[PDB]
Formats: structure tokens, sequence, C-alpha cells
């Protein structure tokens, strides 16, 4: 499998600089481009530019020149972007592209292979861990919920009952108030089931090395 | 640089049914014999997939129900039959000319028949309480299509301050969405008032869906 | 006199062609007259070099003193037709015992090609019997158990694709066409290409075996409705001047044709006219070392079968600008047979112990860890029996008939090809 | 049949006023060690005893003359066969092999060459006995570099070129509707021809190779096999052409037997019906295996040939050697000669042999009663070449027909391996450039019993 591992989520303050990296692994490193694109929130997709990794030589879209630089590391087949100081304007998600197979030229190459993506925020704000309060409610279905609250930067992950509930779950998109992050969750599940068997929201913040089990305690 | 619009913005397709989107492009993004038109696929929260590349080939892995086609100027991406899991945005790219460029974006639904919205509210939790804050958080499950009403009234009158709402993203299997709408009181605010309404207004019902409780029980 | 023999003490053959002749049906087993055909002045002057090494190192008090190098040496402008000169290094005394377990030579220079190289070679194997190439780049023969006293002093075409690839990476081009020899040499190129870049963007758009009736014409037809702008042309002499003469005549015109070290160097193709027509050309190209005293043996040497040159009126001027290619491997494959020579009579720094049985078994031995310095390089070759000497560089033929150094190619570095683009002027 | 009686003990070497050279792969490896006894090799190297003792005991064929040959082994190795080949070069009165410029009144020790069998092998001497102008004619050599007459001047076949062989195999894989397939050769001659013409040719009928491997014939092929094989997978092709020489087509299995690896398997002929492949442990869970090989007759007196001569053989047992051991060959070792992979080749090697002496007849003037021959005739083999050239001679029931490359008017026979028995089975044929195949015909080693996809 041909596999682009991107480094993870990064919060950086404005006016510094910040590294994202590239690892590209089953197939020969230097002999495809490594295209480097921008999505801001609002889901536009940019070209920032790529890189030749066998000889180093890079293009770039005019807005990122002198904001982007693209560079290799050929020995341990890692490509990298760095950004230069930074805005809020620069909070988004980044991906590393690699060109496919058949273009005529490097330009016409068209993109085959992903990377995760990188999310990007750009702020002053400080690192809070999440709180996680309980969502105790009768029908043949009761629903049940978990309150995320307060917490910075993205992003946290919910599951439920350690991944075995996983029918009946809606996580909702944080919201984010003053600099922090508000998420919550439901899960749906028979009635003659709760409360004798135990549902339990779990909940980690690994930016501020958070994890929280909270059992869902009736009232 | 050339630029690509999409039409339309947003498509409802009922599954079983055929998907038309289209792109045009400012100048012709044709050479060597080919159209460098590409169309990506991207499900909310994943990188982008590529379904058809010069404006025609299918790239493997890719069902056949995906197809694409046009030159120069004017390009279709096709979807036939739409299946559940096929809702996401869909993006044409051209890569004739430095530097590459992405349409807006075309944001493509499952069309279903209408659902009424399932409505859970709840009161602070007791932990919450005792931080000096106090959220009253209502779900409203698993409804169609997405437009949707959500008031607040304590003691008889609505609320306005302090209420965040959150939509999910369609769901894979039944096509519906989910919402979560939170009002976040002071601990001294809830304490100081009674009963907690949440009020969901959608087209399947000309009666306002409505959840309560009163805080002293 | 004759240019192709000089006694000695010890003989080394050497195997050269310095005719041309297309292959044709014969009914007769016998050696053909290459004297009559298309005179090779670039192959005369590396046959030249050959005479000037085993003179020089006979000048010398230090290197074999007092034991003399001779040679037999043969223009072989047929593969298929070289067996009678073969046996004659090979004989004990005009005869070959087939079943035999003291060879007239000690070893052997050559040839220059791989298909020679390919036909001949397993009765040198046989005994051991060393053969040191200057030119054959066949990937074949790193295989050490199919051909165990085969050594050269040329690179393989592994090597040089590498090269031809890193110039195809450092630009922008990715659609290629690969034009090849319809033979050993060429068959041997497109495997080795294909190969390296299967896992790569450059993709193989357009590839044909070139012979003598290729029909240039529609090569050349499927090339542009393709849109292919690169190139490569991995062939002989003979083959590539076909290709590129036909361009001029087809206007085939804005490609960029990439050359191999057979040919980078062309003397004739730069300068003729209408080449500036079919666009820009680039190649791998062998660094021209220069040999000392090389030019003044020119100057004094103008003044059985395989053995006549038929070439007087040789304008003295016209061979010493000849291409130079190969020049330091036929420099050094003889100097690796001298010192092999010299080490297995173990000579000291003025003396050799005298009359000693020499058998070629003995001189592959002291050829495989050969180590010496020579023009202030370093003669060595691995297990494989090829060299570790040796550049390549990145020419362009610029607009007075030149071959600008533009570039290096680095076996083993980080960025394994570098370029000065600016140096290249695009037509 | 009277004639049996007659015949001598020798193996690999009869006098005679003529004689042939033999160029047999008897003895191979595990300044060399040639250890291993290959069965098929001494078999076909008997084959050419027989065809030598029939046509000496026919009165009508060369009556004035006596029929005689020298057999070598190969080894299948660069360094041995070269020695053999410079032998039937000497003159014919001294044993030694003179340098001269011009062989043209140059009476060789053999007139004409028998053999080899692989295609590694004729590029060893092909280009040597190609100068002298020795008519060589393979027995099982089927490159097609070798139909080139102006690169290998004096090449001829009783077995078809495999440019032929892999257009077969292409319409097999037309008519299923398969389209995506991988191919695998041994890394030598044989299979990297068969790899590339295969390619090539299935560019022309639209199927597209998902995958190239080849197996190395000197040194461990485990890692590149599993290298393979794990393309194999990776690309989920379910068809797979294995052009390749016996040896690493048993490593080859071995290992697809131990990964458990299932599908349809596309046999070249030269392990199309090697024991050596089929009687590996659970080699008939691999799936279905379909075969090429070479349309022949089958030689009905080869063995009861063979029972008398190694009746006689073991006779004459109390009294170097191409196979030293086969000294005490017993009527116990006839099934030598019955093995179905001898048994269905023996004919491209009595073909050869009687190529040769059809043509002999023709060269020395015969008739029925006598020859233009006597002691003082001199015999050169470009004479010989004359008129093999575009040479037409029935044989037994067989018109062989040579074209202008030395190539036979030769088909292929398409077969499968049946597990059950252990048999193989007909199911089609190769003739022109016409398959025909009975689709009715195969069995289709699957979960439900039917063809994949
Ligand atoms: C290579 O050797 C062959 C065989 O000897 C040479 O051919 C022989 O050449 C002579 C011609 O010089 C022929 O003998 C003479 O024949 C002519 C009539 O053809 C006759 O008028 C003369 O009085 C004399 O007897 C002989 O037939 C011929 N043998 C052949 C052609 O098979 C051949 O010329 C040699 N090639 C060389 C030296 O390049
Ligand atoms: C030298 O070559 C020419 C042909 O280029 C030929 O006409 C002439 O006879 C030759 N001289 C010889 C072979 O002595
Ligand atoms: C060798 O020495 C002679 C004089 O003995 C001289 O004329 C000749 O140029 C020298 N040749 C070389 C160095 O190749
Ligand atoms: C070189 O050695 C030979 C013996 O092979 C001898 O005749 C001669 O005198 C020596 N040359 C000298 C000593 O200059
Ligand atoms: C140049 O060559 C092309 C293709 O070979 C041909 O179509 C065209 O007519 C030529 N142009 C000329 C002769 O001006
Ligand atoms: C090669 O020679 C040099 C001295 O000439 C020596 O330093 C080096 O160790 C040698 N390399 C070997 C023997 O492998
Ligand atoms: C061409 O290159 C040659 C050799 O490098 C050099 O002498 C000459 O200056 C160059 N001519 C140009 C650049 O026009
Ligand atoms: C590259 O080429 C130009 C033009 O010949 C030359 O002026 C310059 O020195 C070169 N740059 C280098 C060697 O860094
Ligand atoms: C063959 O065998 C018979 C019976 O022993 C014998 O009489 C005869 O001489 C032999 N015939 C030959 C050798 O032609
Ligand atoms: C695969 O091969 C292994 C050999 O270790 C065997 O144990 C296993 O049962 C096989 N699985 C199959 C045939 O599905
Ligand atoms: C002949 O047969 C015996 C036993 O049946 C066996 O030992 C011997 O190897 C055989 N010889 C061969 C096959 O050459
Ligand atoms: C073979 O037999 C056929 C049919 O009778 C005949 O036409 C042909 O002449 C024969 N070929 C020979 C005897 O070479
Ligand atoms: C098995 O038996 C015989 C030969 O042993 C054969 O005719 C028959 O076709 C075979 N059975 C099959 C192929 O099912
Ligand atoms: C094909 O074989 C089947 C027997 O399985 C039979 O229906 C038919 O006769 C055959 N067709 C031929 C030989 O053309
Ligand atoms: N390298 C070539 C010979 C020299 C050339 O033509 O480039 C070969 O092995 O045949
Ligand atoms: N036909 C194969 C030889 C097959 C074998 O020897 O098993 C070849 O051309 O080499
Ligand atoms: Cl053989
Ligand atoms: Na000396």
């Amino acid at each position: 499998e041909v596999q682009l591992q991107q480094s993870g989520p990064e919060l950086v303050k404005p006016g510094a600089s910040m590294k994202i990296s590239c690892k590209a692994s089953g197939y020969s490193f230097t002999g495809y481009s490594m295209n480097w694109v921008k999505q801001s929130h609002g889901k536009n997709l940019e070209w920032i530019g790529l890189i030749n990794p066998y000889n180093g030589d890079t293009t770039y879209k005019q807005k990122f020149k002198g904001k982007a630089t693209l560079t290799v590391d050929r020995s341990s087949s890692t490509a990298y972007m760095e950004l230069l100081r930074l805005t809020s304007e620069d909070s988004a998600v980044y991906y590393c592209a690699r060109s496919g197979r058949g273009a005529p030229t490097t330009t016409t190459a068209w993109f085959t292979y992903w990377g995760q993506g990188t999310l990007v925020t750009v702020s002053a704000a400080k690192t809070t861990p999440p709180s996680v309060y309980p969502l105790a409610p009768t029908n043949s279905m009761v629903t049940l919920g978990c309150l995320v609250k307060g917490y910075f930067p993205e992003p946290v992950t919910v599951t439920w009952n350690s991944g075995s509930l996983s029918s009946g779950v809606h996580t909702f998109p944080a919201v984010l108030q003053s600099d922090l992050y508000t998420l919550s969750s439901s899960v749906t599940v028979p009635s003659s089931t709760w409360p004798s068997e135990t549902v339990t929201c779990n909940v980690a913040h690994p930016a501020s090395s958070t994890k929280v089990d909270k059992k869902i305690v009736p009232r | 640089d050339i630029v690509l619009t999409q039409s339309p913005a947003s498509l409802a397709v009922s599954l079983g049914q055929r998907a038309t989107i289209s792109c045009r492009a400012s100048e012709s993004v044709d050479s060597y014999g080919n159209s460098f038109m590409h169309w990506y696929q991207q499900k909310p929260g994943q990188p982008p997939i590529l379904l058809i590349s010069r404006a025609s080939n299918l790239e493997s892995g890719i069902p056949a129900r995906f197809s694409g086609s046009g030159s120069r100027t004017d390009f279709t991406l096709t979807i036939n039959p739409v299946e559940a899991d096929d809702f996401a945005t869909y993006y044409c790219q051209q890569t004739n000319e430095d530097p590459r460029t992405f349409g807006g974006g075309t944001k493509l639904e499952i069309k279903r028949a209408d659902a009424a919205p399932t409505v859970s509210i709840f009161p602070p939790s007791s932990e919450q309480l005792t931080s000096g804050g106090a959220s009253v958080v209502c779900f409203l499950n698993n409804f169609y299509p997405k437009d949707i009403n959500v008031k607040w009234k304590i003691d008889g009158s609505e609320r306005q301050n302090g209420v965040l709402n959150s939509w999910t993203d369609q769901d894979s299997k039944d096509s519906t969405y989910s919402m979560s709408s939170t009002l976040t009181l002071t601990k001294d605010e809830y304490e100081r008032h009674n009963s907690y309404t949440c009020e969901a207004t959608h087209k399947t019902s000309t009666s306002p869906i409505v959840k309560s409780f009163n805080r002293n029980e | 006199t004759s240019e192709f023999h000089l006694r000695g003490d010890y003989l080394i053959g050497g195997l050269f062609n310095i005719h041309y002749v297309a292959a044709a049906n014969f009914q007769r087993p016998q050696a053909i007259d290459c004297s009559s055909k298309l005179f090779i002045l670039p192959n005369y002057r590396r046959f030249q070099m050959m005479r000037f090494s085993v003179e020089e190192i006979n000048n010398s008090s230090s290197l074999l003193p007092n034991v003399s190098l001779g040679y037999q040496m043969f223009d072989h402008c047929s593969d298929i037709h070289s067996f009678p000169g073969i046996f004659k290094l090979l004989s004990v005394n005009d005869l070959i015992r087939p079943w035999e377990d003291l060879p007239n030579a000690i070893g052997v220079v050559g040839p220059f090609t791989s298909t020679h190289a390919l036909s001949i070679a397993p009765i040198f194997m046989t005994n051991l019997f060393p053969m040191v190439s200057y030119g054959c780049s066949g990937s074949v023969f790193s295989k050490e158990n199919l051909y165990p006293s085969f050594l050269r002093t040329v690179h393989s075409n592994k090597d040089v694709i590498n090269a031809i690839v890193g110039i195809i990476l450092n630009f922008n081009w990715r659609w290629v066409a690969f034009l090849y020899s319809d033979d050993d040499f060429g068959k041997d190129g497109l495997e080795q290409f294909k190969n390296k870049i299967e896992d790569s963007e450059i993709c193989l758009a357009f590839y044909k075996a070139i012979n003598v009736n290729t029909d240039y014409l529609q090569v050349f037809k499927q090339i542009e409705e393709q849109n292919i702008k690169v190139i490569v042309v991995f062939a002989p002499k003979v083959y590539a001047e076909a290709v590129v003469e036909s361009a001029v005549q087809l206007n085939v015109t804005n490609k960029v044709w990439i050359a191999d070290d057979g040919w980078s160097l062309n003397k004739k193709l730069p300068s003729m006219n209408g080449i500036q027509n079919i666009g820009t050309v680039l190649g791998v190209a062998q660094p021209v070392v220069t040999i000392p005293g090389f030019t003044d043996f020119i100057y004094s040497a103008i003044s059985f079968c395989n053995q006549k040159c038929n070439c007087s009126n040789l304008s003295v001027k016209s061979l010493l600008n000849a291409d130079p290619s190969f020049s330091f491997p036929v420099y050094a494959a003889v100097y690796a047979i001298a010192h092999a020579l010299h080490n297995t009579l173990r000579c000291g720094s003025d003396r050799c112990p005298k009359n000693i049985t020499v058998h070629p078994h003995m001189i592959l031995e002291e050829l495989k860890k050969s180590n010496f310095t020579l023009l202030n390089q370093t003669v060595q070759f691995d297990e494989n029996g090829d060299p570790k000497f040796g550049s390549l560089s990145v020419v362009f033929w610029n607009s007075s008939g030149n071959a600008e150094e533009v570039g290096s190619y680095h076996f083993q570095s980080s960025i394994h090809l570098s370029i000065n683009k600016t140096k290249i002027k695009w037509f | 049949p009277n004639w049996f009686n007659n015949i001598s003990t020798d193996l690999f070497s009869m006098p005679g006023d003529i004689k042939l050279g033999g160029l047999f792969p008897i003895k191979e490896q595990s300044s060399v060690s040639c250890d291993s006894l290959n069965k098929d090799g001494l078999g076909r190297a008997l084959v050419m005893k027989y065809a030598v003792e029939e046509i000496n005991a026919n009165s009508q064929l060369l009556p004035g003359v006596k029929l005689g040959y020298k057999i070598y082994n190969t080894c299948r190795h660069s360094a041995v066969i070269v020695r053999p080949a410079l032998s039937f070069l000497t003159e014919k009165s001294n044993g030694t092999l003179s340098v001269e410029c011009n062989y043209t009144d140059y009476e060789t020790d053999m007139v004409a060459v028998i053999g080899p069998q692989s295609s590694e092998m004729v590029t060893v001497i092909g280009k040597l006995l190609g100068f002298f102008l020795m008519p060589q004619i393979s027995f099982g050599a089927t490159s097609d570099k070798f139909s080139d007459s102006l690169v290998y001047p004096s090449f001829f076949r009783t077995v078809p070129s495999d440019i032929r062989q892999v257009d077969a195999m292409v319409q097999l894989i037309k008519k299923f509707n398969w389209n995506w397939v991988a191919v695998v050769g041994s890394e030598e001659e044989y299979g990297q021809q068969g790899v590339q013409q295969f390619s090539k040719k299935a560019e022309d009928m639209g199927v597209c190779v998902a995958y190239q491997g080849l197996i190395p014939i000197y040194d461990d092929p485990k890692p590149a096999i599993q290298t393979i094989i794990n393309n194999i997978q990776t690309t989920e092709v379910k068809v797979v052409v294995v052009f390749s020489l016996v040896s690493p087509a048993v490593s080859f299995f071995e290992e697809v037997i131990k990964k458990n690896l299932t599908g349809v398997w596309i046999a070249s002929s030269s392990w199309a019906i090697s024991d050596k492949v089929y009687s590996l442990p659970n080699i008939d869970s691999i799936g279905t295996v379909i075969g090429f090989i070479d349309e022949t007759e089958t030689l009905e007196l080869l063995s009861p040939f063979t029972e008398v001569l190694f009746k006689k053989i073991h006779e004459a047992s109390p009294t170097y050697n191409p196979c030293p051991e086969c000294w005490s060959l017993s009527p116990a070792n006839v099934s030598l000669v019955k093995e179905e992979s001898v048994q269905r080749t023996a004919f491209s090697v009595y073909a050869a042999v009687y190529t040769v002496a059809h043509a002999l007849h023709k060269l020395l003037e015969c008739n029925s009663a006598a020859c233009k021959w006597s002691s003082s005739t001199r015999l050169y083999p470009w004479k010989l070449l004359e008129v093999l050239k575009e040479f037409s001679v029935n044989i037994s029931n067989t018109s062989l027909k040579f074209d202008q490359n030395g190539n036979p008017n030769i088909g292929y026979s398409v077969i499968q391996r049946i597990w059950e028995n252990q048999s193989l089975s007909s199911v089609g044929s190769y003739r022109s450039a016409n398959l025909s195949i009975n689709e009715t015909l195969f069995k289709w080693y699957t979960n439900n019993s039917e063809k994949p996809e």
C-alpha cells in the first residue's frame, strides 16, 4: 500500500512558524511530485505548491511564495511544509498529495494519494482540558448523552463503551465560544437495558493528555 | 488562473436515481490530446478521493456508477444510480495550467422521505452544577429534511441568549440528520427559574414538538 | 611492420572493429574482407589508443622491466565471422585442443560491443581466459557465474540508464519515446529503462527497436500524434545517425533528444546542417580524459585475416579530433593487464624473475584484485568485474557545435544528478 | 522387428562413416559438478540412439553408408557445452581444430549437430556453429531469437517457436474472457523471451498484464519468488502465465502451495508435463492447470527397442562418459522412455535425426540401392546445409516442412492437468494460428466447479 502519513494537529501562536511532515511509504519516494493543498473551514481546496523530491525543485502558487517552504528529506522519505509568520487566516486543514502516473508533465499530473490531513490552529489562546458531564434522562428506546465542555484546542474523540456502542450514536460538531469548544454526544439504547447495563462515555483530548470515562449514572 | 465554476452548488437526489454535476472553466483545459479536468469526492472529515481523471477515466477501485465526460471548458460528473454513502462534496480540478485550481464544490445530499425528529431534553448534571455553570441540552435526532426550527422557553418566555446549535452530517445508513441545541446559563440563573422547554418545528408537522422539565423535581 | 602485430615476451589480444558492415547471408565458412567496408574513424582512434598504451608500457623501466609486451590485433566487422582471430589467441601452435585443461596470448582487450562479446565470451570463459572489455555495457556481464573471467572498464547500462532517468526527472516532461537499437545493447537498455521508471511519474509512451529499414517516417508520425516531446535514443553510432539524420529530413522539430555516451560526443551530427531544427540535444557523456603523449603518437603513426586497415590518406587532424569516448577505458584495460602480468611474474621495481610459466588464469586472479593509480584515477573492479572508476556528465549540444558540460552524475549522492539548467539554450 | 537383435550397446558413441554430433542435458548441477541425472535428457538421448539404429538397419535409406554419432552432456552450463561443440569441429583425420581464415575445404568430424535442448545453450554455441555453417537441429530450443537466419545461419528446429506458443496462450485467455493476468518467467533466455513475447502480444489483443516477474536460476530464488507471489496477491489476478524451466517452476509452486494460492495457471511446454512439478505435495490445491505442448506422434517402437537394448546392456555390463552410472541399466529401467514427458517429446528427437539422414541421402545422390559415397568422399557441413534449407520430408506420418527460418510446421496440443487421476486430458489444439478448444471439456477446479469469473 502507498501511504502518506501526516504529522498531528498543531496549535501555534500568531507570528510564529510551524513545520508539517508527510511520511511516504510503499513506493519510490524520488519518482513522484509531492503536492500540498490547503482547506479553510469554508472548504475550498487550494493548491499551495509542489516539490520534486528527486532534486528539490519547487513550484508555488504565487500567494504562498514566502509563506510556505517545501523541503524533502530523501533518507527518511519525508516531505515537509514550513508555514511562516502565521495569522488566523492560516488556520486550516493542510494535505500532502502525491502526483499519479500518466500525465504528460509534472504540471498536468493529478492527485491519486492523499495523507489524512493536518489541522492547524493559529491562536494565542491556551490549551484547556475538557469538562465531561453525563446526560441522564419511558419508551422502548431511551436516549442518553454526554456533554464535553470548555476544551481547547481541537480535537476530542468520543466513543461509547470503548467502541461497543456504535449504533444510534450521534457526536455533534464542536462549537467555539470564548476560545473554548463545546461538543456533545447522544446514544440511543433499549430501555430494558438501561440502567442495568452500564453505559459509559469515553472522552479523550490528546492536546492536554486528558482521557475521561464518565458512567451515565441515573438521576 | 483558470477559474472553475460548478453547478449546482448543492443538490438532493433520491436513492437509485441519477445525479448530474457540472463544471465550466474560464479557459480551455485541453492539451496533449486530453482534457485535464478531474473529479474528487470528499466525505466530511476525510481527504478527497480521486474518482475520475482526464475528464472520463474511472480510477481503479471506484464503482462504474461514477462517470464523467465533456471537453474544452465544459464537463459533467454523473452518478447513477446514487447510493446511500454518496453524500459528499464533489470537486472538479484542472491541471492544464499552473497553478492548479479547484472548483468551489458541489454538495450532494441524499433525498429521502420526510421524517419527524425524536426530541430529548436534559437538565444540567449535578456535576456541572457543582462548577458554577448549567447547560440544558436538547437532542433532535434522525429527521429529514435538514431545515428545522428550535426555540427555548423559560417560565413561558422565549430565550435567545446562550443557545448554541450544531448539526450532524447526513447519516450514511438512513440519510437523516440530527441536531443538538445547548442553552448555557449561569448556575444562579438556572436556579432562578423553574420550567425549561425545548420546542422543535419541522415540515413533517404543523404542531411543534415540545420537551419540558421543571427544575425543582 | 604491421600495426596489427607486435612481437613481445607476452601477448595481449586486441579485439576491435575498424570497419562497419550490416549482417548478410553467407554460404561459405570463411572470414569476411572487412577492409573494403565502411571505415569508422573513432574506432580506429580506440585501436591506436591500445597501441599507444602498450608502447608506453614498453618504454617504462618500472612497469614490467625488461619484459616486453606484444599483441595480436583484429578488425572484426562481423561477430559471427570473428572466430578465426579468436582461435588464434586461444590456440597453442595454431591448434585448438577442445579438452585442454599455454595459449598464444595471456589476455585480451575488447571487444567493443555487447553483440561481439556474447558471441565469443563462452570460448574464453571455459578456461578463465581474461577478457577486459573497453566498451561492452550489457547488464548480463555483471553476472559473474556466467562470465567469470570477464572484466570491463566501462559501466553497465544500469548506470547510464539511471543517469538518463536523472535528466528526465530534473525537467518537467513525463511522456517519453524510447528508440533503441535492435540488438543486445539496445534491447538491454529498454529493459533497464522500463524497470527504473515503473515506480515513477515517467511514462513510456512509445518505443521502437531501430534497424535497417525502420520506416522513420512512420515512427515520427506516431511520436507527434501522441504529442511526445522527449525522445531517448539509445543506440550505437550507426543507428543513432540514422535516427537523427532522418529527423532533420522529415523536419521533426521541437523535441528534447537524449543521448547515451555512445553518441552524445558524435562529431558528425552537431556540425550537420539542419541539426538546429530538431530541437535540443542533451546526453549522458564520458568526460574527456586527457591522455598525454597521444597526440604525438598519432602524428608518428599516420606515417592473417582481419589484420588490414586499408586506410592511407588519413587526415591526422580528423583522427585527433574524432570522438574521444572510451579512451581511458582502453588505456586502463591495457594497463590493468600489464599490472596483473607484472604482479604474477612477481616483478620488482627494476627487475622480473625471468622466463616464468604464466597461465591466463593467474592473470585473472591478479586482474580481479587490481588496485593502482593511472592519470590520478584509481583502477579497481568490484566483485562483478565492473569498474569502480569513471564519471558520467550531462552535455548540451550548444549553438557552435560543442558538447558543453552542464551537469554531473553522482553514483552515490542524495541528489543523484545535478544540472546547471541556465546553461541549456532551448530550441 | 528382426533388427532389434543386431544393435550395439554403446549409448553415447556409435562408430560410423558419417557422424552426427549430439548435445543433451543428461546430468545437471543440483571446474563444476554435474551430479544430478536428468531422466528426461537421458530419455531423449535414447531416442537418438534408437533413430540411428533404425536408419542403419534400413537398407534403403543410406544404403552404402553407416551413420554414427557422439553424444555429450551439456550440463545446461556454458562452460561445459563449449568443449563438445569445438570437438565436433576438429578435422576428421586429426582430432585437432586448425586455425584458418577459410574453412570451405575443411572436413569436420561431425556433419551436423542434434541438440542442444535448451535456448540458453544455443546462444552459447549457435554462432560458433553458424560460422562453420554446421547444421544444428534442436529438438527443444523454442526461443524466437533463433528464427533470424542472419543471426543464426544454420539453426533448425523440430519444435515450434514460442512466438506461436504465446499466441496460443493469448487466444485461450481471450476465449475465456480473462483480461487481467500476470506472467512469470525463469531468469534465462527461454523465460525472458517468453515473458517479453507474451506481454507484447497481450497488448495487441487487449489483455492487461498486471505484473511480470522473473525467477532466478542461479542462487536462492526464494526471495524473488516471495516478491512475485506478493505482487500476484496484491494485483488480485486469478490467471498466471508461467513461462519457466522446470527447476525454478518447482521452486515457484513450492511457495505457491505454502501460501495457499489458487487460480488458473497457464503452463509453457517446458513444465506442462513435468512430473517433478505434479508430484509436489498439495500441488492439486493450486487449482486449474492448463498447458501447451507440441503436437507430436508417438514412437510406437521406442519401448520395445529400449527393453531389448537395456537387456543387451545388462549382459555386457561387466566390461570419460556423459552418464557414468548408465553402465548398470537394466530392463527395470525401461520406464525412462515410458515417462509421459519423454513419450510425448520423443518424436522431436526422432525427426531431427531423420531430417539429417534424408538430407544426407539427397546430398549423396542416393537411391534405394546405392549412394555416391566412398571412403574418400569429403563431407562439408556447409554443403549439407544447402540441402536442408526449406526442407520437406515425410517422417512416419508427419509432413515436416521447414520455413526459411528453420521453424517447423508443427502445432500445439492443449492439455489440462486432472488431479484425481494424476493425468493429462486433451482439450484442444493450435494449428497454424488457429487455437481450437472445446470449453465443455474443461474441468474447473473451483468451489462450485465453474470457470473462475
Ligand atoms: C576459400 O576456400 C575455397 C575452397 O578452396 C575457395 O574456393 C576454391 O577457389 C578456387 C578458385 O580460386 C576454385 O578452383 C579453381 O576453380 C576454377 C573454376 O571455378 C578453375 O577454373 C581453376 O582452374 C581452379 O581449379 C575452387 O573451385 C573453389 N572451390 C569452391 C568455390 O568451392 C575460396 O575461393 C576461398 N575463399 C577465399 C580465398 O577468400
Ligand atoms: C580499400 O577500400 C576501398 C573501398 O572503400 C576499396 O575500393 C579498395 O580496393 C580497398 N583497398 C584494398 C582492400 O586494398
Ligand atoms: C617510446 O619511446 C620512443 C623512443 O624510444 C619514443 O619515440 C616514443 O614517443 C615513446 N612512445 C610512447 C611514450 O608512447
Ligand atoms: C633482459 O632479460 C633477458 C633475458 O630474458 C636478457 O637477455 C637481457 O640481458 C636482459 N636485458 C638487460 C639486462 O638489459
Ligand atoms: C514537418 O513535419 C510534420 C510531421 O512530420 C509534417 O506534418 C509537416 O508538414 C512538416 N512541416 C513542413 C514540411 O513545413
Ligand atoms: C589500494 O592501494 C592503496 C595504496 O596504493 C592502499 O592504500 C589501499 O589500501 C589499497 N586497497 C586495497 C588493497 O583494497
Ligand atoms: C559551447 O561549448 C563549448 C565547450 O564547452 C565552449 O567552448 C563554447 O563557449 C560554447 N559555445 C556557446 C556557449 O555558444
Ligand atoms: C551556470 O551557467 C551559467 C551560464 O554558463 C554560468 O554563467 C554560471 O557560472 C553557472 N552557475 C554555476 C556554475 O553555479
Ligand atoms: C544380425 O544378426 C543375425 C543373427 O545373429 C546375424 O546372423 C547377422 O549376421 C546380423 N546381420 C547384420 C549384422 O547385418
Ligand atoms: C494455509 O497454509 C497453512 C500452512 O501453514 C495452513 O496451515 C492453513 O490451513 C492454510 N489455509 C487455508 C488452506 O485456507
Ligand atoms: C534403474 O533402476 C533401479 C531400480 O529399479 C534404480 O536403482 C536406478 O537408479 C535406475 N537407473 C536409472 C534410472 O538410470
Ligand atoms: C510425402 O507424402 C506426400 C503424400 O503422398 C507426397 O505428396 C510427398 O511428395 C511426400 N514427401 C516426400 C517423400 O518427401
Ligand atoms: C481419468 O481417467 C482416465 C485416464 O486415467 C481419463 O480418460 C479420464 O478422462 C479421467 N477423468 C477425468 C478427466 O475426469
Ligand atoms: C465438445 O465436447 C462436448 C462433450 O463434452 C460435446 O458436446 C461436443 O461434441 C464437443 N464439440 C466439439 C468436439 O466440437
Ligand atoms: N556500449 C555498447 C558499445 C558502445 C556504444 O555503441 O555505445 C555495447 O555494449 O554494445
Ligand atoms: N524449450 C526450452 C527448454 C525446455 C527444457 O529444457 O525443459 C528452451 O527453449 O530453452
Ligand atoms: Cl541442453
Ligand atoms: Na616495461
